[PDB]
């Protein structure tokens, strides 16, 4: 086993050296916010690497994509809110404004850097 | 050229806790980056060249004390760790590590930590425990635009390791760029002189200013000689010393000679209490203005 | 579309007591209210926003300074509640609620108050301890059809509490009909042109601007282009911007243009001495339009 691979917003938390083969094991961290799937350990065995874990993304909200659905959030912190995956979100319609018909919630769901928008219409 | 024998005095023995040796080690480190890039040893004593040496090696042992078991600093051991003043060790010691020899872990341990702890998901570098002296931070004391001038500050210190710890820390390059697209976002609604300069000097680094910036970047300088802003001249001192950078960056060489006059104008000369920032900042901009003579 | 740039005036820090705070409070809110709506913050500046924001929640802070334990407000914490300052706070934080963080519970507490403490069987809303500041209160001040003016004013801070509130008061939606059972009852027989452009807004917000009702406001209009008064002008600019959010309720666009027209030349932009009600009232009536251009 050479040197672990490298995950997207994360790091071994160990510093790293070219020669492992074998039974040794390495850890992962993911960056702030992010978080961690897969087993946090990775271990040496055959000269190959076991999987190493991956970074779901969290979600940042802004109130510049928000105006574009005449939406805010309801606990009002800005203006830009930084959501972990798995966390939800709860907006409201912004004065003047109703649900939509193609909008099921003003709470939805962060999925890997994905959060679902509701629309808002206007009365 | 600020005059060799006008620098005897920043050569200084660094003493203190996790701050204040960083406040003692920085003059003596840009001293001998200053005063090699300008090759005046002769005029100033090659034989203290190896006495300065000595300070630095001193300074960079007892600045690892204050290493927390994450590879963070602040001003002791148990107090909560400093974004800035961990980026700020990682900015000395990036120039350090061609002085002395300085272990790569302690450098790269410091990077991953700001990345991995500190980044925000947009990019903007947070700090959660202040140093206690807020005179060692130069303009970044004016407490308003904070998150474009911290995560600047701290986006030039990772640019600073790149070389060093790239090959350490993968996520370095990503880190380096969500941090550019903040200021890049950011930088058409900054105020402050100050500010303009130190992230139109990150961004400069990366390519990045350009179009509207790069004229809002040259359009905020006075008389195009300074850039300023009133209050603390020291500070002024300091973003002017960006903006050479940045320009010497933008290989823009027909607009430094009179910033660079400005700057030998102000015969300032580092030290001194508050003077941390201005000193590192001056120094290395004018070593590399004389680097940089075509 | 009142150029942006001549609505610099209108950021101003919030300071004093019960009243004058909130007669700092209320062209910020209102400019920022505007400049959100006519999407101008770029011919204004983006920077500028963040600023006004602070002023705000500064505002909004030392507002609850003044906030009594029946969730009513004063000038004094030591004196009786005003019936119209408590309406007035509802109105202004009531369209900050997405501005600024606003405690449903002052904002509902002080709705339950106006309901269940000064309301009369009828409908009626009256006043029991009238501002200080008789200048804050616009076209109210004059003391004629107070009960139809006060009740009109009151009931439209109710109408836009209404969706907040709604659920925390039970109470609400009986206490909205019952003072609009009292406005259409008596509208007929209202002579001044402020309270028929009031009383008429009240009603067309929930449709029982109607039949005879709706002719007569149409119809009490000056040149079909104002409503007015002998008196201040400032009541009549309050007046006509009143008229034109009824008009706007009623998606009479056949009638407004003259009457946007007429206000617009009045070049009115707020500021001076009284000019609470007529800042807040032609800005949001302004804004609206904009909002409302098929």
């Amino acid at each position: 086993c050479g040197p672990p691979p490298p995950i997207d917003n994360g790091g071994i938390t160990s510093f790293p050296l070219s020669v492992y083969a074998p039974a040794s094991s390495v850890e992962y961290q993911c960056a702030n916010l992010y978080q961690l799937e897969g087993n946090k350990r990775i271990t040496c065995r055959n000269g190959q690497w076991s999987e190493p874990p991956k970074c779901l993304h969290p979600c940042v909200i802004s109130r510049e994509i928000m105006e574009n659905y005449n939406i805010a959030l309801r606990w009002t912190a800005k203006q830009k809110l930084y959501s972990r995956t798995g966390e939800s979100v709860e907006f409201v319609c912004k004065r003047g404004y109703r649900l939509s018909s193609r909008s099921h919630t003003l709470r939805t769901t962060c999925w890997d850097g994905k959060l679902e928008y509701p629309t808002c219409a206007k009365r | 050229m600020l005059d060799a024998e006008r620098l005897k005095h920043l050569i200084v023995t660094p003493s203190g806790a996790g701050e204040q040796n960083m406040i003692g080690m920085t003059p003596t480190v840009i001293a001998v980056h200053y005063l090699d890039e300008t090759e005046q040893w002769e005029k100033f004593g090659l034989e203290k060249r190896q006495g300065a040496l000595e300070l630095i090696k001193k300074g960079y042992t007892q600045q690892l004390a204050f290493r927390q078991p994450s590879s963070a600093f602040a001003a002791f051991v148990k107090r909560a760790p400093s974004t800035w003043l961990t980026a700020y060790v990682v900015k000395v010691f990036s120039l350090a590590v061609n002085l002395i020899a300085i272990d790569s872990q302690v450098l790269c341990g410091a990077v991953k930590w700001l990345i991995l702890e500190k980044q925000k998901p947009d990019g903007v570098f947070q700090e959660d425990a202040p140093v206690i002296h807020q005179e060692m931070i130069g303009g970044l004391r004016n407490n308003n635009e904070k998150d474009m001038a911290l995560t600047a500050f701290v986006l030039i210190s990772l640019q600073e390791a790149k070389d060093i710890c790239e090959e350490q820390v993968n996520s370095l390059p990503g880190s380096i760029t969500k941090a550019g697209d903040f200021l890049e976002a950011n930088y058409m609604n900054l105020q402050r002189s100050y500010t303009v300069a130190i992230a139109g000097y990150a961004l400069a680094q990366m390519g990045r200013l350009k179009g509207p910036l790069l004229n809002k970047f040259l359009t905020t300088a006075k008389d195009k000689n300074r850039w300023e802003d009133p209050g603390k001249q020291l500070y002024n001192v300091e973003a002017t010393s960006y903006a050479l950078l940045a320009l010497l960056q933008l290989k823009d060489f027909d607009f430094v000679p009179p910033v660079v006059r400005w700057l030998n104008e102000q015969r300032y000369y580092g030290g001194g209490y508050g003077s941390t920032q201005a000193t590192f900042m001056v120094f290395q901009a004018l070593a590399q203005y004389q680097k940089d003579a075509p």
